[PDB]
């Protein structure tokens, strides 16, 4: 009577809609406020960091409503993905609309980025509670989230893949300026980006369909716990702890590094690197390249340990985001760059989960006493990987706003391209020296004590 | 708030050289393009734009014709005018968003490149005779290079043409709808001492 | 450059709605600036991009996809009858195209010769003025020393502020050698079915 294959399929395919609204976003949000909708970049600043930042609140007070959900006739997750479902299409569709208003567009996308934070937390928060709720056997949880993860995996290849090669496929034409002094329209592109959204939102609801049908929740009422924001003690806990705080702190600074070049990729590969019509071949390169380098990072960290797979792994990026801005703009170097960067980001992104059984274990051997430590630590990095990458991401607009940036622009000032320079090569390498400086303070050791930690595994 | 500075109308004579100035407030100077129109009396032309920091840019027919310097020590930026002769036109600096290309802020100065220095000569035109219900009297003002003031004794029906250039001088026209006629004279001021009031006769 | 270009340099508006086109000759990709000006004031920043506003009424709205935008203004007021500009920020060279909104009146027109005073005739000169103070639309003069005659400057107000209708002053300038060509004769030819002739022997 355990999770068959359908089901456990059926629940990976429902989380991965997400991975591919979370990858169009945050490729392409940026370049669609600053070039398609021809906004000003104080306001792509405002709404890149609002939406963002006011997602990471609303995901342990969505946390906790849903913690208080009493059971219905369909269940205790599935009400909430259900219901939520179709205005979430229909926000992330209306976040790539271009509206016909005389002023305030900015009005228009912020309630909408945000809103669609609302309802896609209303959607994820319950699909990542229902592996408690699939089945009672942890192996069956286990190959869920495994199932889960490749599934979030090929979602977040497929999300750059359809939005890349779509809204890539319709070009528009671009605005000279008095640097630049001495058929496809941008109505068309503005359709090519409705085409994307429409994509997206149709795959949304058909793997929303499949997760309503394929996943039960089996009426377990056997268990209970607290929820996110009725109590802050279980943090502090977290926090007190050495390699807890240590593993979160580099994991936050790294992913904090990778989601600013994920952020403003885009727009040094359109405008320092002069590829305005082949920028999506580079993300799609690039997501291809993280993509077959997992099983790599996997076969590393145990062929050689994980202390030199993180130290390796996360500053393999380094000489490439050099080389990228010293050289004049080279095809094959940026391809070359590509892959290694893809090859690092799927390093940052997994071999820190690799480390986490490690300190699991070393914190139940410091603390007999453990409930629900290892999803306030999800839940405080995901805030903070949230939060702060907002602060990033409207710091690093509203700096191309302070340099000048021309909307779409077919050449930005030098000026524009120093800062962009900075964002893709000063700024990521300085976060990501600090999350390894962070990482060299490591009392765990890896598994040269976390295994006696093993001991004490077997010892309660 | 954000606010552009000129200095006040030139008049150059001839083919000299006119040099205007334009202080910003309200804004880091360097960091702006500011720019440089032509009004002429047709419609609005484009010589220049400055980055204050860097390079200037003109367009192809004003490339030897203006010389456009950027002060920013002084928040200033200054168009240098070479040969003239038909350039006579109000001249603004809009700086323009950085993002755009359109210009939030502008300005507005004059440039009036004749020669010559003269004072009014003030006709009365009158009627040759006829009457029919109202009459129609006029005053001529002609030859001066300035810009003046015409004026009657409190009656508000009066027409004052716009100058026109003859030669090198101005001429201008007032005209006065005034039924009854006791007596109307027509009042010229100007720059130059030379407020000549002129009464309008018969015949 | 590209050769934006504004058809209507007047247009007729009371009180209802005024639509001010420019087409430009190239495809912009809806970026036109919409300034306004008035007369002794530089130009005023209305609208940018396709239809969004920079701190101004709410009467000013604009519209157009690519080479034909529109300029609406739906509330028509005395403020609002100036000089209108649209801009290209497509291209580096920027370029503009003028328009000007006016009321809307009858018709009638009028003129009035006038022969060289004494004074001017003393001091060698003869200046014979043809006032045409009120009428609406677009007049000619034609001048007649028994005939036709080349050398009259000429020149118009604005519209008036009360009676909403345009003037015209033709002076002809004629040294005292050539005075004495027969009469002098003012044509005005407006729409009204026939020129209005005025002389002096
Ligand atoms: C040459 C330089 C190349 C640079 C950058 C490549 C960057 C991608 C960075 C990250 C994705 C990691 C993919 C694997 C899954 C890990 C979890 C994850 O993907 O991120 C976790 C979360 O903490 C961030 O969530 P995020 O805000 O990004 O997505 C939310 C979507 N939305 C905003 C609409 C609510
Ligand atoms: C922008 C979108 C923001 C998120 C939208 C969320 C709106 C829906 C809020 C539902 C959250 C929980 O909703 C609330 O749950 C509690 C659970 O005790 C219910 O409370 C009641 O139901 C249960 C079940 O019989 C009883 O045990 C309980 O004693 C009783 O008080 C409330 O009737 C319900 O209103
Ligand atoms: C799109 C944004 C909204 C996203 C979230 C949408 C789903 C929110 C959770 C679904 C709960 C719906 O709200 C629910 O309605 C029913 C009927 O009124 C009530 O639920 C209650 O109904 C019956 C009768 O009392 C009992 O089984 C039990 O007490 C409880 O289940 C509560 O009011 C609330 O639990
Ligand atoms: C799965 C996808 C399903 C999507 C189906 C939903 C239909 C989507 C079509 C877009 C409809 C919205 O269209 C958009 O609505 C807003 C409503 O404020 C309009 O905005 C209009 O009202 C506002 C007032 O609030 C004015 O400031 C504005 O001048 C005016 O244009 C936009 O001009 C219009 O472009
Ligand atoms: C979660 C964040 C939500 C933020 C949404 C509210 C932000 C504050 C609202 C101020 C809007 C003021 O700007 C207003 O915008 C609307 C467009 O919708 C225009 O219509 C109005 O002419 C303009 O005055
Ligand atoms: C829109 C997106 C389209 C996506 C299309 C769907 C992709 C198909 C998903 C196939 C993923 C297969 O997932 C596979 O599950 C089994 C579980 O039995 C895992 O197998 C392993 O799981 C865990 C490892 O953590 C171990 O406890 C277990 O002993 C071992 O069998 C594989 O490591 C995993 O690769
Ligand atoms: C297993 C489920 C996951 C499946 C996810 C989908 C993966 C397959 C992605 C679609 C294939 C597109 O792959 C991409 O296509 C474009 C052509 O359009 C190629 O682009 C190529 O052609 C263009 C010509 O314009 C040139 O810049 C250059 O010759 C080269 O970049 C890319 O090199 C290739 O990477
Ligand atoms: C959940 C669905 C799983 C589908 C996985 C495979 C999808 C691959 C996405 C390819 C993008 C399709 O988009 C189209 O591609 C072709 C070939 O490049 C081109 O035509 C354009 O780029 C674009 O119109
Ligand atoms: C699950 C895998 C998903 C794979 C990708 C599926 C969608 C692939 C996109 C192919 C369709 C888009 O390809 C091309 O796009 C342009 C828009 O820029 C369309 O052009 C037209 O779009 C719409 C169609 O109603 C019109 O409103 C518009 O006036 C017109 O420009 C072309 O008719 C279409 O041939
Ligand atoms: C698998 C399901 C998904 C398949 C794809 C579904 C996506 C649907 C989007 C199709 C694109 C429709 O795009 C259509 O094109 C015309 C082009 O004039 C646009 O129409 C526009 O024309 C002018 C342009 O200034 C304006 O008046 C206004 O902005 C708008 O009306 C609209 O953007 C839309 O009506
Ligand atoms: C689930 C997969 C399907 C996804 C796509 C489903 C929705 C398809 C709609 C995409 C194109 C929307 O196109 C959009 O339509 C709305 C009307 O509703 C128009 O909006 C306009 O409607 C009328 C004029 O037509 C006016 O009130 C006003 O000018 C404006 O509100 C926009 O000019 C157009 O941009
Ligand atoms: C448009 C694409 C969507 C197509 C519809 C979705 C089909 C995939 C859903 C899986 C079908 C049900 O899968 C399994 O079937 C058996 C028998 O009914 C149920 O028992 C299980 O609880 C369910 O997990
Ligand atoms: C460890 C943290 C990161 C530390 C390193 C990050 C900062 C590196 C310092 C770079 C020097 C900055 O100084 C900046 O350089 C640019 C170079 O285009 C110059 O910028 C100036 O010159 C260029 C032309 O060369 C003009 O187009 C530009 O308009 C003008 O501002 C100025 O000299 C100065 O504004
Ligand atoms: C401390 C981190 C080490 C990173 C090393 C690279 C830092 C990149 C910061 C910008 C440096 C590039 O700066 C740019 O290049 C040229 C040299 O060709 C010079 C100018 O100052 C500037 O226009
Ligand atoms: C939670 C967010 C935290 C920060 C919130 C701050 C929001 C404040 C609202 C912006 C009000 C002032 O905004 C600031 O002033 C000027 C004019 O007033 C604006 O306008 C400026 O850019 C626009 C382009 O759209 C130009 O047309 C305009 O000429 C220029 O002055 C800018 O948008 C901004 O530089
Ligand atoms: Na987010």
């Amino acid at each position: 009577s355990r999770l068959s294959v359908c089901s456990k399929l059926c629940y990976a395919i429902g989380g991965a809609p997400y991975q591919i609204t979370g990858c169009a976003i945050g490729f392409f949000l940026q370049i669609y406020l600053l070039d398609v909708a021809l906004l000003d970049p104080f306001y792509a600043s405002i709404i890149l960091f609002v939406g963002r930042a006011w997602d990471a609140v609303t995901d342990p007070t969505v946390g906790f409503l849903v913690s208080r959900t009493p059971w219905t006739r369909f269940g205790r997750m599935m009400p909430w993905i259900v219901l939520s479902t179709p205005f979430a299409v229909l926000c992330y569709f209306l976040i790539w609309y271009v509206p016909s208003v005389d002023q305030g567009k900015v009005v228009w996308y912020l309630i909408f980025y945000c809103c669609f934070q609302t309802l896609q937390t209303c959607f994820h928060v319950p699909y990542s509670a229902l592996t408690m709720f699939i089945s009672t056997e942890q192996k069956e949880r286990d190959s869920a989230t495994a199932y889960r993860m490749t599934v979030e995996v090929l979602g977040t290849l497929i999300g750059t893949a359809i939005q890349g090669q779509i809204v890539g496929m319709a070009n528009a034409p671009c605005i000279s300026t008095e640097i630049d002094l001495q058929h496809v329209s941008l109505q068309d592109l503005r359709n090519a980006y409705m085409i994307a959204s429409g994509v997206i939102c149709a795959i949304y609801v058909v793997c929303a369909v499949v997760l309503f049908l394929g996943v039960k929740e089996q009426k377990d009422t056997c268990r209970v716990r607290t929820e996110p924001m009725s109590f802050f003690q279980g943090i502090c806990m977290v926090m007190g702890h050495g390699p807890y705080a240590k593993l979160v702190m580099g994991f936050l600074f790294t992913s904090l590094a990778f989601m600013l070049l994920e952020g403003n990729f885009a727009l040094f590969c359109i405008y320092n690197l002069g590829f305005r019509n082949d920028f999506q071949n580079v993300l799609l390169v690039i997501m291809l390249s993280a993509t077959l380098a997992i099983p790599f990072w996997q076969w590393f960290l145990t062929k050689f340990g994980k202390k030199t797979a993180v130290y390796i792994g996360t500053t393999s990026v380094v000489p490439f985001l050099i080389s990228v801005v010293l050289v004049p703009s080279s095809l094959a170097v940026t391809y070359i760059a590509s892959f290694a960067a893809g090859v690092s980001v799927a390093a940052a992104f997994l071999l820190p989960w690799s480390m986490l059984p490690d300190v699991v274990d070393d914190f139940k051997v410091q603390n007999p006493e453990s409930q629900g430590h290892e999803a306030i630590f999800y839940s405080f990095y995901v805030f903070f990987t949230k939060f702060a990458s907002g602060v990033s991401l409207g710091v690093s607009t509203l700096s191309l706003d302070f340099a000048g940036y021309v909307t779409r622009g077919c050449t930005q000032p030098g000026e524009v391209k120093l800062t962009l320079k900075i964002l893709v090569s000063a700024a990521p390498i300085v976060l990501i020296i600090i999350g390894l400086l962070i990482f060299i303070s490591y009392p765990i050791n890896e598994e040269k004590r976390q295994g006696n930690r093993k001991l004490l595994n077997e010892q309660r | 708030a954000s606010k552009l500075e000129l200095s006040g109308p030139a008049e150059p004579r001839g083919s000299k050289s006119a040099q205007i100035t334009c202080k910003a407030k309200g804004f880091p100077e360097a960091r702006f393009w500011v720019f440089w129109l032509f009004q002429r009396a047709a419609a609005l032309d484009w010589p220049a734009a400055n980055f204050s920091g860097g390079p200037v840019q003109f367009e192809s027919r004003f490339q030897g014709n203006a010389s456009l310097k950027g002060s920013q020590a002084q928040a200033n930026a200054e168009l240098n005018i070479g040969a003239l002769g038909s350039s006579t036109a109000t001249y603004r600096c809009g700086w323009k968003l950085a993002n755009g290309g359109f210009f939030p802020s502008w300005g507005g100065a004059n440039v009036n490149g004749a020669a010559g220095a003269k004072a009014p000569a003030v006709y009365p035109v009158e009627i040759s005779g006829a009457g029919t219900g109202s009459v129609t009297l006029g005053c001529l003002v002609k030859g001066y290079n300035a810009k003046p003031n015409l004026t009657w004794p409190g009656a508000s029906g009066a027409l004052t043409f716009p100058s026109e250039l003859n030669g090198a001088l101005w001429n201008l026209a007032s005209a006065v709808t005034g039924s009854g006629f006791p007596s109307a004279t027509c009042a010229v001021g100007f720059g130059a001492a030379t407020d000549v009031d002129k009464k309008v006769a018969a015949a | 450059a590209l050769d934006i270009n504004s058809p209507e340099a007047e247009k007729n508006a009371k009180g209802a709605r005024a639509r001010i086109t420019c087409n430009a000759g190239n495809q912009v990709g809806s970026a036109v600036a919409w300034f306004n000006q008035r007369p002794g004031d530089p130009a005023s920043l209305l609208t940018y991009w396709a239809a969004t506003e920079k701190g101004v009424a709410g009467k000013q709205s604009a519209q157009g996809a690519s080479t034909k935008f529109s300029m609406s203004s739906a509330g028509p007021e005395a403020p609002s009858l100036s000089s209108y500009w649209c801009l290209l920020f497509e291209k580096g060279a920027f370029s503009f195209g003028g328009s000007k909104l006016n009321p809307r009146e009858g018709a009638g027109p009028q003129a009035s010769i006038l022969p060289p005073s004494a004074d001017l005739n003393t001091s060698g000169g003869a200046a014979v003025v043809c006032f045409l103070p009120n009428w609406y639309g677009n007049i000619t003069v034609q001048w007649k020393t028994e005939a036709p005659q080349s050398q009259a400057n000429m020149s118009w107000p604005g519209q008036a502020g009360a009676n909403a209708a345009y003037a015209m002053a033709a002076v002809l300038a004629i040294t005292k050698g050539d005075y004495g060509p027969g009469s002098f004769t003012c044509n005005a030819s407006n729409r009204g079915t026939g020129p209005f002739a005025m002389s002096l022997n």
